[PDB]
């Protein structure tokens, strides 16, 4: 009704399939809410600009690691799958 | 005191919100309004389900909880408290879990015993009542508590029955015959 | 069972499922989650209610997405055995990665299997010769038996098992099974090589050989029931087919270690040293799986990768308890050249007894403890003051130990092209003989170097002739 | 800016809460006013659930949880100029030297990240240094790290002073005494030698800049005492 309505409104929608937003954060581990399908071992950018490798896939949450500065990552931003298990060109 | 304790983890709220609404006398209003207000939040089923599921601030989860004391203004004050104490505790995850134990303690304050008679199959409607009649022959019913029969349908439990209820069962399955025949028989 | 589950989590090599249905698999139970990478083999470890097993993962679990559907194989992973192994070398799944293609199946037998009872047990008695000089001497092996080495891993440990099955399975022939546990890759496909060419493996024919190999590059999870497979493999041989076996473990350190590994994620509270709380429970089962029944009679050679070369660590200390006969092999003794590096004064055998060996040799043995006991007594002395500052009495006696040091050494075939040196094997009846003459410093007129690097008697008398010219 | 409240003073961990969605980023400084003055507590971990942990660099005595904190916005940003040549400034980057407000142009912040593998120099020179036995046997190296051993007050700090002498002629440069951990009796002592080998001219112009880390300081603020210096 207009109540499941205001629900929607203070929602922030998206399932979060396929992308998270960052829980806490610290110790170079962060733990995402979201990423609903997540590729074990991916890589993950965050929209912090910086990139990690999902290591621990636990029943709700994901946990990346963070490769680069603590600094960098700040919580609550929105993490977008690489989509791609951690490549490097290789030629 | 409540009608004794069970359930630590999100029980102690359980218990509160009984012990509570003794204080309020009306646990059966409570109840019935938490029975409610639960449902609608289950037969709510875009963020009712959606977000039952903690990712929002506790200013969000509070605006949450105002948009649920709209869908019902008839919810106690006491319930409207606990409303407050799991947006506070930001735990909405066990907010059915303690509807559920709610209702365990409710349905013993109510005086209901509870119990399944798992079988194989579903069994005969004369096999229930016969059952039902025995359960209350028996000196297990004190006769302030009335059984609830639940069949359930495990062929695992290959044949026979089993009845349950209180700490006590009755196992007189075909399975457990047949596993101990065996197990003997390979003596 | 086709149990319909997702994947709640995905902890390293040990996936969580949640079954969805209330039929729910038992413990050790196989589950396949089937993935563009074909299935990937779990197996139930642990109930954790609310229709979630949590099992351990056989197979890489990298790519894994959260929910994936699984399907439950149900019971224990079901190897294939038979006498159609023998020319194979087979996965932990039991797949035919020597790439003959499938494996004709008889019988097809869990990988867990309860050890056979007391009632079963039939002891040993056999003299089982390797003709090593200082095996033959020190601790005689036993057919049945089982066998011990300690130390460095392919630091010349890999080397002396080799020594062992060029010696041992040609003489013993029928079914012998080696089982390598977390081994390097290369060294393996040297055996195959090996083994081919010196016909024990006769891919064109029959081959009276089976193997098993499990890659320390194969995931931790995936080398702990590598050892599991072997056995079952080696059982069919003991009963089914009841005829006497061998058996090779390399190492066995492997089993505990990859133990350890999947302990801690699992969620058990690590025991001393950070060792699995199990270690003592999987290492009895696993010993106990091997042994000599009325049945048959299976020799099996354990090799354990000592960590740091502590004997002290607990796992390498439990390993040392399950052993009926261990020659543990020292770094010092190998710093001193002697290879084989077997520690003399830390070797013992249940077959060294002068019952079993007769008095003879048991008198021979007591004389060469004692000698280097009382060389490594004065080695303290010696270090802080010259061997000319010892008694008159104890140089003899340095002399003669230091004599005994280097007549121990016995080139090897198999190490003849580390050495340089062709090989020796040299009899039971002859290594009595030829240490009994050197106890009575009957060729001890001869020079350290004579006897460094040598074989039996007869040659350190042939070796002297040689530096006198 | 954003305020927060305190919840929780265990030990120099002092978590505060702050108000929903603007949090503090990781190596933000934040000053609690004090009767102290200020007490600047460095976050280094959000711990979610709009809250943040913090360690301290001023000690944390006293402190009643819901006291209001300010994030300054970033790693602790100290002077720096030819005006701190001959200073004495604490952790916190204020003068200790009791020679007043020091006058600043730029302040920058105490965490900065290593230069670029294009911007290491790619050969390797050598630093003169008057000492001969320095220059001969174990040659000083531009931006080396030479590293001292024997104790202090073999002439140790002699050979401090020494090496700010001839970094005088050699370049005429600058340098900055950093002291983690300095007994602060003997710090009194090296202020007034520094002063006295006129090093430093209170009056005159002055080489080395000072940091002196006192062991009473927090062991959060003597940690970062040394990254406090590297910028400078």
């Amino acid at each position: 009704s207009i109540l499941e309505e205001r629900i929607k409104g203070v929602s922030d929608e998206a399932n979060l399939n396929e992308t998270g937003r960052v829980l806490a954060v610290g110790d170079g581990i962060a733990r995402v809410f979201g990423l609903n399908n997540i590729q074990a071992e991916e890589l993950v950018e965050f929209s912090s600009g910086v990139k990690g490798m999902a290591l621990n896939l636990e029943p709700g949450q994901v946990g990346i690691v963070l490769f680069g500065s603590d600094r960098l990552v700040k919580e609550g931003e929105l993490v977008k799958r690489t989509g791609n298990i951690v490549d490097v060109p290789v030629g | 005191p409540p009608p004794v304790r069970l359930f630590g983890v999100e029980g102690t709220y359980a218990t509160a919100l009984y012990q509570a609404a003794a204080k309020n006398s009306s646990i059966d209003a409570a109840f019935q309004s938490l029975q409610k207000v639960e449902s609608t939040v289950k037969k709510n089923p875009k963020l009712g389900h959606l977000l039952l599921n903690p990712a929002l601030s506790l200013k969000d989860r509070n605006s949450v909880i105002d948009a649920i004391v709209e869908t019902h203004k008839n919810l106690d004050g006491y319930v409207v408290n606990l409303l407050k104490v799991l947006s506070e505790n930001n735990r909405l995850g066990c907010f059915e879990k303690i509807a559920s134990d709610f209702g365990v303690l409710n349905d013993a304050h109510n005086g209901l015993l509870k119990g399944t008679v798992t079988s194989a199959e579903p069994l005969d409607p004369k096999s229930f009542k016969r059952i039902e009649k025995a359960l209350s022959a028996s000196k297990l019913v004190g006769q302030g508590k009335s059984l609830k029969l639940e069949n359930v349908v495990k062929p695992e439990i290959k044949g026979g029955l089993i009845v349950e209820l209180g700490d006590k069962t009755v196992d007189l399955s075909i399975s457990t015959k047949i596993q101990k025949l065996n197990k003997v028989l390979e003596d | 069972t086709p149990i319909t589950g997702k994947v709640t989590a995905v902890i390293g090599a040990i996936v969580d499922v949640h079954f969805e249905q209330s039929e729910l698999p038992a413990i050790l139970n196989a589950l396949e989650i089937k993935t563009p990478q074909g299935k990937l083999v779990l197996e139930v470890a642990q109930h954790l209610g609310e229709n979630t097993v949590r099992t351990i993962a056989m197979d890489g679990t990298e790519g894994l997405v959260r929910g994936e559907k699984v399907l439950d194989t149900g019971g224990p992973i079901s190897v294939p055995v038979g006498r159609e192994t023998l020319g194979r070398i087979i996965n932990v799944i039991g797949e035919p990665i020597d790439e003959r293609g499938p494996i004709k199946s008889k019988l097809r037998k869990p990988i867990h299997a309860d050890p056979p009872s007391f009632a079963e047990q039939s002891t040993s008695a056999e003299i089982l010769e390797t003709g090593i000089k200082v095996v033959d001497l020190l601790a005689p092996y036993a057919r049945g038996g089982k066998i011990g080495l300690f130390g460095g891993a392919g630091v010349g440990k890999t080397v002396f098992i080799q020594e062992l099955i060029n010696n041992i399975a040609k003489a013993h022939g029928g079914f012998s099974v080696f089982t390598g546990v977390g081994e390097r890759t290369r060294e393996g496909n040297d055996l195959y090589r090996e083994m081919k060419e010196t016909g024990v493996i006769n891919l064109e024919g029959e081959s009276k050989v089976a193997l098993v190999f499990g890659q320390m590059n194969e995931p931790p999870g995936a080398r702990a029931r590598v050892a599991l497979t072997g056995l079952t493999i080696a059982e069919y041989f003991r009963d089914e087919e009841g005829q006497d076996v061998l058996l090779f473990i390399d190492n066995i350190f492997r089993f505990t270690q990859a133990g350890s590994e999947v302990s801690a994620l699992l969620g058990r509270i690590p025991s001393a040293v950070g060792y699995q709380p199990t270690l003592a429970t999987d290492m009895g089962l696993l010993q106990e799986r091997i042994t000599t029944t009325k049945k048959g009679s299976v020799t099996s050679v354990q090799a354990v990768y000592v960590p740091a070369d502590d004997l002290t660590d607990p796992a390498p200390a439990t390993t040392f308890a399950h052993l009926d006969a261990t020659t543990v092999l020292s770094r010092g003794i190998s710093e001193l050249g002697i290879y084989p590096a077997v520690d003399p004064l830390d070797s013992k055998s249940r077959l060294l007894d002068a019952a079993v060996v007769g008095q003879e040799h048991y008198d021979v043995a007591s004389k060469v403890q004692e000698t280097l006991q009382t060389y490594k007594s004065l080695q303290d002395i010696i270090a802080i003051l010259g061997m000319d500052e010892l008694s008159e009495q104890d140089k003899l006696t340095v002399e003669r130990a230091r004599k005994i040091q280097r007549f121990l050494s016995q080139p090897f075939a198999v190490a003849e092209v580390f050495t340089g040196i062709p090989g020796k094997l040299v009899r039971l009846k002859d290594t009595v003989a030829s240490f009994k003459a050197v106890l009575e410093g009957k060729y001890d007129n001869i020079p350290e170097h004579a006897f460094y690097m040598v074989g039996g008697i007869e040659d350190v008398v042939a070796k002297a002739e040689k530096l006198a010219a």
